[PDB]
């Protein structure tokens, strides 16, 4: 009602999953995909409480597949043209010097999306899982050396990850 | 060019001197340009038509700030309780805050 | 009257930067089967949250949290729930009331 | 308006867990290293050596 | 440079002696460094450059 | 030369992130626990190593982790 | 649209 409760709102890149897997490890499974970002130019200020406005690209697909098998959900392809042009009666037509009686706006672009998604039965020894794991361990490494030998932070992120 | 010319508002006393009058005049309006070329100074009938140049400089500032930071607790709490009871134990404080429906 | 008045301005840019940033959490947890841990590392900032008008002060846990909820199979096979969140306060996107 | 609010630093453990009589068992733990740099210089003068 | 002319202003009477006036002349905008150079007091034909 | 007459914006970055567990079926005695009691061990000596000898924070210290 | 310009070739891709 009105015209008080403050709410919080999710963005970045989202996922969920809700997978089924048969004999053949056949996978049934809904997947939602979520890749939003904050727009300054569809932004509002109100008093002083800046609303955001947002870019997004959204897919929320129910599907079927065999194992390890890649599948496109969503894709797009859109260009799009305006021009505008202002000019004098006659003179405006002249060829070369009529760009001294006339004025033009032109605008062009496009964009392409593409959204795919691959399910596989794994196990904990799988290669989806080790590559991740291995990931992590270079990860790990590449913090290490960035600091200094005798560095307390140094210590501390050689105790994780044991 | 515009002309310059002697003119006599209108109401005026006709024994006054003449003031200052033109002809067909134009102070046209600067868009991006605005504050930037002065037009209140610059004498109509132009005389000196360039001008060419740059004004600019460079600013800096210097810093060589170091802190460092240190902190330790340990909390020791001991309770208690018969099998089958609860026991509730707080050492601290209390702050009021706004709670209404 | 016949004549032009105009001119151009510039400006001249060299920024350069840089920015790298590091992180790793590791908390640990314990819990019997069929039981429930709850962890959080962090702090609580008040809100302001109350039913209509247009008042109640809630507050907001943030963060390293963890929620473990294990069940254990006769040859130590775990099916669980876990929970793992790390958020940090953004003065980017704080408003000022 | 003149009613400070405070925040907290809390550290929060709920846990349901059985041991023995006289054992001591860990509930919580945690390590958090966390690092951050940014740099601001000239194109070309910046990269020079001291 | 700016050229520097005497100049009758529109509407003043005609025995009144001339004020100073100039061609075309430009006071740019200074983004960041406003402030710190001063331009009031700047002769135009800049004697003094650095 | 053209640089003189053009202006370049340019933004570039990444973010990576891996999120992953181990559960393990433990006692009080299993390796896991002992090393994090250890832990906090060596953080009571750590603690106590700063403060002055005769300390009255320091008779605290050692009064914990009985 | 010019024959080199990146949205034509985005055209020639639609109605496929």
């Amino acid at each position: 009602a009105a015209g008080q409760n403050v709410t919080y709102k999710d963005y970045g890149i989202k996922l969920e999953f809700e997978p089924r897997v048969d004999d053949d490890n056949n996978v049934s499974m809904r997947v939602l995909a979520d890749v939003s970002d904050i727009d300054p130019a569809t932004s509002v200020s109100l008093n002083g409480f800046t609303v955001p406005g947002f870019i997004t690209r959204r897919s929320n697909a129910e599907i079927n597949v065999g194992d390890g098998q890649t599948m496109v959900i969503s894709g797009l392809v859109n260009p799009k043209t305006a021009k505008n042009v202002s000019k004098l009666p006659w003179l405006g037509d002249i060829p070369i010097l009529g760009n001294l009686f006339k004025s033009t706006n032109f605008q062009s672009g496009n964009t392409d999306l593409v959204i795919l998604v691959t399910p596989r039965v794994v196990s904990a020894a799988s290669l989806e899982n080790i590559r991740q794991v291995s990931q992590a361990v270079e990860m790990k490494d590449e913090y290490r050396n960035t600091l200094p030998k005798g560095s307390t932070t140094r210590d501390a992120v050689d105790r994780t990850l044991g | 060019g515009p002309r310059n010319v002697a003119t006599i508002p209108l109401g005026q006393d006709l024994t006054q001197p003449p003031v200052a009058g033109t002809g067909v005049r134009v102070t046209p309006p600067l868009g991006s340009l605005n504050g930037a070329i002065d037009l209140a100074n610059l004498a109509r009938p132009i005389a000196g038509t360039t001008n060419f140049g740059i004004i600019t400089g460079v600013l800096s500032t210097i810093n060589f700030a170091l802190s460092n930071g240190d902190a330790y607790l340990i909390a020791n709490p001991q309770l208690s309780a018969r099998s089958g009871g609860r026991t509730d134990f707080l050492a601290g404080g209390q702050v009021p805050i706004l709670q209404a429906l | 009257n016949f004549g032009i008045i105009t001119g151009v301005l510039s400006t001249i840019n060299f920024a350069l930067s840089n920015g790298d940033a590091y992180l790793i959490a590791n908390p640990q947890l314990s819990a019997r089967s069929g039981g429930r841990t709850d962890f959080l590392a962090g702090g609580q900032v008040p809100i302001l949250q109350a039913l209509a008008a247009g008042q109640n002060v809630t507050y907001k846990d943030y963060g390293i949290k963890l929620e473990f909820e294990p069940r254990v199979d006769d040859d130590n096979n775990v099916s669980m729930r876990v929970l793992a969140d790390v958020s940090d306060i953004d003065p980017a996107t704080s408003v000022s009331l």
